[PDB]
């Protein structure tokens, strides 16, 4: 209904090159990237966006007054300052962090773009040492005033303090020109989160076998087949799994049966793409079509859209007697036969597909995405030095 | 006003094609220099200095090169924006004090540069000395160019030093052709430099006797020739210190 502190959203524009719907959301790397880019959200049915690296989370709202007393203490912001949640307003100084890297959106201090004489270009950085990291708001819009409360979907103007510049899509960069540029807000996920043992997506998890599943180890196939394995998998970096959701508002959602979500390995990228020929495969990013990938969750064997804030969590983690099924074909993940016991989407299947489910942790995600990166990066290192 | 107007100018490259008509129609030339002189007048502070702040080039461009608006709209857009070491390493009317000695154009952008070049107070060095020792005893207006003679003694007090004897040597040398008044002057502050700089004196010996045998003949000769020969007193104490046109 409003917005207040600890409120994950993304921002999103909507370019019309050729008056096309050419939409993008906003997209921060780190960890090895000190610039921003974008992310097409129009052709999200063939190729589907990444998400998880373009969420944002307010971690304060402060006045101007605030702001100046940063300028007194030559930081520890009296551990609020104030409340409380401190529903936004705008006119307010927002404070734009990264919802994985844990850095700060600030306005950077160079131009490594066009030229397009002297604006600034985008990226991450460290503290709030400055100016540099906060960002006024201003209402785009004749309809409301200033001072007054922010709602959901609102249109409006990104202004920074120490450039004192807008937030602006250049042709492609994202840069600090002097022109305006509509920045709207989709709530993602806030706010608890929301009682422990909740399926809620944007969640990295598992499935328990009794054993897990996993994909089999690098230097390879190119890691695109499927397999079981027990033992310690769980701590391997290999078996991990990420509940990607459909929509693009509310993705943050929670998670009830019935509704499909995409799936997706979080070291290797290539999209969990159950071919609906024969059985379960393994393809690419830009395989994974509507029917191709998104897994039904049914309570049972036998088998919403929209909802416009974060819902009922049907299924914990302890309870989570899932039972995986595809969207077109109907058919059911069940096992055949350093275990080889391979899976199979069939119709019927055995009594195994029943299986019970485990999240995953912080830490994990925070380096298991440092995996993909750094490989990816020395893989491009690599044909570098063949060159 | 400065900042509402400053600000609501950045509100609404043009160097790299604006220095395209000098050759070619007096109007644009003027017309960005009416611009960079509204955006002269602006000195919390430092976040709008960021957003004036790569000018310098076009700045050299127009500081040596109709002509006489341009470069003192940059020169007081550079004093206010924008060390003598390297300020003064950019010589910026090297070509221009050069043309301050071929005196009706120029018998205007004269007296419009004494002024203007005053802000100069804050090898190369020498050369600069040379002109400014040429611009000086080049007029011998009245009281700008007398100002702008302060100026010179009062930039031959900062600075090596054998640039100074250099100098207190051409004023010696140039005071001989009196023994007019701007010259008299113009050594009378050389001399008074160097009553200020004998310390670091105590070649020059037999040059700083001639100098001291014109000032015993000039004070030996018997109005700014009054105050002249009673600042010639302290270039006897200057000798007596130290040791002891073209």
């Amino acid at each position: 209904q409003f917005l207040r502190t600890d409120d994950e959203v993304v921002l999103q524009c909507t370019a019309t090159i050729h008056k096309e719907q050419q939409k993008l959301c906003l997209a921060a790397e780190g960890f090895g990237n000190r610039l921003c880019f974008l992310e097409s959200t129009s052709n999200s049915k063939n190729v589907p966006p990444d998400l998880s690296i373009c969420t944002f989370v307010l971690e304060q709202s402060l006045s101007v007054r605030a702001l100046q007393e940063m300028l007194a203490n030559t930081f520890m912001m009296k551990t609020a300052q104030g409340g409380g949640h401190r529903t936004l307003l705008y006119g307010h100084a927002i404070l734009l962090r990264h919802s994985y890297s844990g850095m700060y959106l600030c306005c950077l201090s160079t131009s490594r773009s066009s030229t397009d004489k002297l604006a600034f270009d985008v990226g991450l950085q460290e503290d709030t040492t400055g100016e540099a990291c906060w960002w006024t708001i201003h209402p785009a819009s004749k309809q409301r005033s200033e001072g007054e409360k922010v709602r959901v979907g609102d249109d409006l103007i990104l202004v920074s303090v120490s450039s004192e510049r807008y937030l602006h899509l250049s042709y492609l960069h994202v840069d600090a020109a002097f022109q305006q540029t509509l920045w709207s807000v989709a709530p993602i996920s806030s706010g608890s989160e929301a009682a422990q043992g909740y399926l809620i997506g944007g969640d990295v998890l598992r499935l328990l076998h009794g054993e897990c599943l996993t994909v089999p180890s690098g230097e390879h196939e190119q890691r695109r087949t499927v397999h079981y394995e027990g033992g310690a998998v769980s701590v391997h970096a290999r078996s991990l799994w990420r509940l990607e959701t459909l929509r693009v508002a509310w993705s943050g959602s929670h998670i009830r049966w019935g509704q499909p979500f995409r799936l997706r390995h979080v070291t290797t990228g290539k999209y969990l793409s159950l071919m609906e020929d024969k059985s379960l495969l393994l393809m690419d990013k830009e395989k994974a079509d509507v029917k191709s990938t998104a897994f039904t969750f049914r309570s049972s064997k036998e088998k919403r859209k929209e909802v416009d804030g974060m819902g009922t969590s049907e299924i914990k983690y302890g309870d989570s007697v899932c039972f995986i099924q595809h969207i077109g074909t109907g058919l059911w993940l069940t096992y055949q036969s350093s275990i080889q016991r391979k899976a199979i989407m069939h119709h019927e299947g055995h009594m195994d597909d029943g299986l019970n489910l485990s999240r995953s942790q912080h830490e994990e995600s925070r380096t298991a995405r440092v995996i993909r990166s750094t490989v990816f990066l020395f893989n491009r290192f690599i044909r570098g030095l063949d060159a | 006003n400065a900042n509402v107007v400053v600000r609501l100018l950045i509100r609404r490259g043009l160097l790299a094609a604006m220095e395209e008509a000098i050759k070619i129609g007096n109007a644009i030339m003027t017309f960005y220099a009416a611009l960079i002189d509204l955006l002269g007048r602006c000195a919390e502070a430092i976040r709008i200095r960021s957003i004036l702040r790569g000018d310098l080039v076009g700045v050299i461009s127009i500081a040596f090169q109709f002509c006489p608006d341009h470069k003192a709209a940059m020169v007081l857009f550079l004093d206010r924006v924008y060390v003598q070491d390297f300020l003064l390493h950019l010589l910026g009317f090297l070509p221009d004090l050069r043309a301050a000695a071929s005196l009706t154009d120029m018998a205007l952008a004269l007296n419009r540069y004494l002024c203007t070049a005053v802000l100069p107070l804050l090898f190369a060095g020498t050369e600069h000395h040379a002109s400014l020792i040429d611009s000086l005893l080049h007029t011998v207006k009245g009281c700008s160019l007398t100002k702008a003679q302060r100026d010179s003694i009062e930039v031959c007090l900062l600075s090596r030093p054998s640039m100074m004897q250099h100098l207190l040597r051409r004023l010696v040398f140039d005071v001989p052709l009196l023994n007019k008044m701007p010259l008299k002057l113009l050594t009378n502050h050389y001399e008074r430099c160097w009553k200020y700089y004998c310390l670091p004196g105590g070649a020059s010996e037999e040059e700083l006797h001639l100098s001291r045998k014109l000032f015993w003949g000039i004070f030996d000769a018997l109005y700014e020739q009054e105050l002249f020969k009673l600042a010639l007193p302290c270039l006897s104490a200057v000798a007596g210190a130290l040791p002891p046109n073209f």
